[PDB]
């Protein structure tokens, strides 16, 4: 019967790259299973390939919804397994699969119920997967070693701890060349976010945006560009770039965005009032994933656009009047947070203490005097080593 | 636990600590805490005590000051010697005033300089603004290639 | 004058931009070959 | 064909501000159509667009007797294509089958029957006119969609051959179309040559017609271009009185070109009534408009000054400075207006990209944001 | 190349034609009726 497919998956068992062939369509080779089945292995008994129904073991349950023996499998199984295939080179390549429902049913239970001995239980857990990663370092096999690297992040960032991840990546080097492109962008992903909590942007729009070239697409790997891009968002949000409107409507995921895109009207018009009165409203739904606390630090740029928006409109306001429009308290609040605007680079304006009023900078003429020509002269510069640069790195034909 | 966490050395020493991380000017370090004591207080009540701390971190962000400064008159009432890191963060709070208002206009009357820096003292005013560097008239403060060459330069980038 | 020549060298540069870009993409293609 | 009036007259019943005497008036002529046009789609669509009254016994007899000439007219055909010479008019019957759908309003119906009927040997306004009456319930149902895809067909038909006769009432198609968008920019030019030759028997009255190109010219003429094509008009001056709006949105436009401040906003606001929102077209459209009716006299009326008074544009509007100040605010940041206000003084002054100095600072200020760029995606494409 | 990511779900939930700037949908509404209110409101005045 169907158990054909299991030989025929035996069939792959000869050596070397069929394995990442054997592995596609077994990525798919879960449709169909039963406990009978089972015993199809029964009468096929070998220990690589013993391994590998392990993983259907695990496969079976998990999809069967059973957790429970299969975290309790995965240890008094899987640490016996896990001995005999240290040995073995190809195998690590396997078991990467395998530690991907490893850690994630655990991760699951986490969710069931609370115990200490859930902790006791991870630490064990995160202490091998550190040993092995040494080792599995040592025996040179990129994609086992990136796939744990990438489930001990999610661990950290399932705890609270930034910092250790961090630094933990500062003494990493990551398995670059020979990857899979799913793993690479849930390392681009958890990489940007950790280093955006840090409070770093400019580096994590770029690791996000890796995330969305290297993810792969069809109908499954949604989820993951679903929830990258609810952080994307934030970041372009708190670097100070709005989004447009069109990345706020892509596919499904346009009805996961909508209290971004109430921030982003939120945001732009830089009103308070209605920024907080929104993240009240949605908060419990941005608590779901962690980008609350990155959101919450927009009240700084929110009242920054409100001071940029009061400037362009305006040449020169009484503080009293920008009190009025930001709502604020007092005047004497203003003068600091304008005086804060101008050092940032925002206004370009200067203040009229006394009869407290700002005041915009002007254009001053000055086109009939040579200023121009200075002006030019260093845009010019400017382009040609841009010129030079782009014909430095042409050299290649 | 119930037993391992209690004391309340606890509600202080954190506390405590975050306010290091400020001191320090370590952002980056500092919010990396918050979200590690998230999901461990997640039962977290407002913040109770925390709050000197985080609050003292948002008015400083957003760029509003009294309220700040007025958190470090709120410090005394649990108080305990974080009264140097006050002094630190004073300090560290002023310059940041002068660091703004030096771009934000030229022209100050003494008084006005302090009742922005915060000083009960109108000496201290011209000592700071002495040790800024700050020419000062009387009460009253202020903050203040030819084109043939261009030309040949083109040209000689133009002809590598 | 400066203008023109300004926005002129503005078009060299977006020229040899783009030229990388067919480098690029040649290498790309090439090195991607010499696999099999 | 269907007739049209029908479902403007719905869409006023639709409309919740409307005057209720137009609703009412409006809908008994409705119901006075559903009556001798024995049509029952409606009555159950219309009866839930009102739901967003409904008698059932009046709707099966409709549905019976639309029942007996489907009926007849199947039957006739069921004759015909015996009949070896009616190769040309099995189709015509045919032709009034699926029409015969569009008296009955039933879409896919006619849909079906004439996509079929397309097949046999026939004149270029059967296999052209005849999708233009496709498509033409697609204008009767509001899909503007299923509209695109066909006069996409047609656009073909035509492409290869075929009367500009035809090519004309096809531009009023898709004219009316585009404003049936947001885009005017093409309506302009569409609707507003649309005057020189019009087919009403189509869809509309050559009133309405005569609104919408009226008010797409307003919307993206230019000034002089304005006064050229549309304040000097071999038609519309033969119109004006003609309807309830072209005298109103007229009396706008000569507002605007000749410079009436102090009556522009209430012309506005008439028209805002009158016209726009009973429009099926443009109801959906409306703020768009107005939002940008707004800004075209702010900006016609600094342009001729370096810097002038609130309290004077107020004055001349007709509005409380406050106010007046509030709208500005809307348009300056988004640099759609060239002023900058100042409120110490009450002072409005202009500055636009005229004088070499400005047309100098813009040019910095474009030339760096492409510089930035340009660099910006350098590295990348460097380090890859 | 496929993978589950059965570790990011997909959200689980409780329950136009023309482009549009913003200014679209900022939508506010306002105008046509403020307007009125202020037109008459200042002619009564004078």
């Amino acid at each position: 019967x169907x158990x054909x497919x299991x030989x025929x998956x035996x069939x792959x068992x000869x050596x070397x790259x069929x394995x990442x062939x054997x592995x596609x369509x077994x990525x798919x080779x879960x449709x169909x299973x039963x406990x009978x089945x089972x015993x199809x292995x029964x009468x096929x008994x070998t220990a690589e390939i013993n391994c590998f129904m392990h993983l259907l073991v695990q496969l079976f349950l998990w999809d069967s919804k059973e957790l429970e023996q299969l975290v309790e499998f995965n240890r008094k199984v899987v640490i016996p397994n896990l001995l005999c295939y240290y040995n073995l080179r190809s195998l690590n390549l396997i078991n990467a699969k395998l530690w991907f429902y490893i850690y994630l049913s655990h991760e699951t239970l986490a969710r069931s119920s609370e115990e200490i001995n859930s902790d006791n239980q991870n630490i064990i857990l995160r202490s091998t997967m550190m040993k092995f990663l040494k080792i599995a370092s040592l025996k040179h096999d990129n994609e086992t070693k990136a796939m744990l690297i990438n489930l001990i992040l999610r661990d950290f960032l399932n705890n609270g701890e930034v910092d250790s991840a961090s630094d933990f990546i500062s003494k990493l080097e990551y398995p670059h060349t020979d990857v899979s492109s799913s793993l690479e962008a849930r390392y681009f992903f958890y990489l940007s976010k950790i280093n955006a909590i840090q409070l770093d942007y400019s580096t994590a729009n770029e690791y996000i945006i890796a995330a969305i070239r290297k993810a792969p697409h069809n109908s499954k790997s949604l989820g993951f560009l679903q929830q990258s891009n609810k952080l994307h968002c934030c970041i372009q949000l708190l670097m100070g770039d709005i989004p447009e409107l069109s990345f706020f409507h892509q596919s499904n995921m346009q009805k996961s965005l909508l209290p971004y895109y109430h921030l982003t009207k939120a945001v732009k018009l830089g009103d308070l009032k209605k920024f907080t009165s929104t993240i009240t409203k949605y908060k419990q739904l941005l608590l779901k994933d962690d980008t609350y606390q990155l959101c919450v630090r927009l009240r700084s740029n929110v009242i920054k656009t409100g001071i940029r928006i009061i400037s362009l409109t305006y040449k020169k306001i009484s503080l009293r009047d920008i009190c009025l429009k930001l709502n604020l308290d007092s005047e004497q609040t203003v003068e600091y947070m304008v005086s804060r605007a101008i050092r940032d680079g925002v206004i370009e304006a200067k203040i009229n203490h006394e009869d407290g009023f700002i005041e915009t900078t002007e254009l001053l003429n000055i086109y009939d005097s040579e200023d121009p020509q200075q002006v030019f002269d260093e845009r010019i510069k400017f382009a040609n080593q841009l010129h030079d640069e782009y014909l430095v790195s042409m050299r290649y034909p | 636990n119930h037993k391992l966490s209690e004391s309340d050395k606890k509600s202080k020493l954190i506390s405590l600590y975050l306010l290091n991380l400020l001191s320090q000017n370590n952002t980056t370090k500092f919010h990396s805490e918050l979200q590690y004591l998230d999901k461990h207080i997640k039962n977290l009540e407002d913040d109770s005590l925390l709050s000197y701390p985080i609050k003292l971190d948002r008015w400083l962000m957003e760029g509003s000051y009294q309220k700040a400064w007025d958190l470090l008159q709120s410090g005394s009432q649990n108080i305990s010697e974080f009264d140097s890191f006050t002094d630190i963060l004073k300090s560290a709070i002023r310059d940041e005033i002068a660091k703004n208002t030096e771009l934000s206009y030229d022209f100050l009357p003494l008084s006005n300089i302090k009742a922005l820096l915060f000083f009960n003292n109108e000496k201290e005013t011209e000592k700071f603004a002495l040790e800024r560097n700050w020419p000062i008239v009387n009460s009253k403060v202020y903050f203040n290639t030819n084109i043939i060459e261009k030309a040949m330069d083109y040209a000689i980038s133009i002809e590598n | 004058e400066l203008m023109v020549i300004y926005i002129s060298n503005l078009v060299r540069s977006i020229i040899a931009f783009d030229d990388l870009i067919e480098n690029k993409i040649q290498n790309k293609k090439i090195q991607e070959q010499r696999v099999k | 064909v269907p007739n049209y009036e029908v479902s403007e007259k719905a869409f006023l019943l639709t409309q919740s501000k409307v005057s209720i005497e137009q609703r009412k008036e409006a809908a008994e002529f409705v119901l006075a159509k559903i009556k001798e046009e024995e049509m029952a789609p409606y009555y159950k669509y219309l009866c839930e667009e009102y739901l967003v009254k409904f008698d059932q016994e009046l709707y099966n007899e409709l549905c019976k007797k639309n029942e007996s000439k489907i009926k007849e007219l199947n039957e006739k055909i069921q004759k015909l294509e015996e009949d070896d010479e009616g190769e040309l008019e099995q189709a015509q019957a045919w032709i009034n089958l699926g029409e015969y759908y569009a008296q009955i309003g039933d879409k896919d119906n006619a849909e079906k029957t004439l996509g079929k009927s397309l097949s046999k040997a026939i004149s270029t306004g059967a296999k052209i006119d005849v999708m233009l009456t496709i498509a033409r319930l697609g204008f009767f149902y509001n899909d503007q969609l299923y509209v695109k895809e066909k006069l996409e067909a047609v656009n073909s038909m035509i492409e290869k051959g075929g009367d500009w006769e035809r090519r004309n009432r096809y531009k009023t198609y898709y004219g009316i179309h585009c404003l049936a968008v947001r885009n005017f920019k093409e309506a302009a030019k569409l609707l507003v040559d649309s005057l020189a030759t019009f087919t009403s028997i189509e869809l509309t009255s050559y009133e309405s017609i005569a609104t919408y190109a009226s008010v797409t010219g307003l919307f993206t003429l230019e000034r002089t271009d304005l006064k050229s094509k549309v304040i000097d008009s071999p038609e519309l001056l033969s119109l004006i009185s003609t309807t309830a709006a072209l005298q109103s949105i007229s009396s706008l436009t000569i507002s605007l070109y000749a410079s009436d401040y102090a009556s522009y906003f209430p012309y506005l606001l008439e028209t805002y009534a009158n016209v726009l929102i009973p429009c099926k077209y443009l109801n959906r459209h409306a703020d768009f408009f107005v939002r940008e009716m707004r800004r075209k006299v702010y900006a016609q009326l600094l342009e001729s000054y370096k810097t002038l008074s609130l309290k004077s544009m107020a004055s001349a509007f007709g509005v409380s400075v406050a106010f007046l100040d509030n709208d500005l605010g809307k348009f300056i940041p988004n640099k759609q207006l060239n002023c900058v206000i100042d409120r110490v003084n009450g002072i409005v002054e202009t500055n636009r990209p005229d004088n070499k100095n400005a047309q100098y600072h813009l040019l910095v200020k474009q030339g760096d944001g492409l510089l930035t760029k340009l660099q910006k995606y350098g590295a990348a494409v460097r380090l890859t | 190349e496929d993978d589950e990511f059965e570790d990011f779900p997909i959200d689980t939930w409780a329950n136009n034609i023309w482009e549009e700037n913003w200014d679209d949908v900022e939508v506010d509404d306002d105008f046509t009726n403020e307007l009125k209110a202020e037109l008459d409101r200042y002619k009564r005045e004078n």
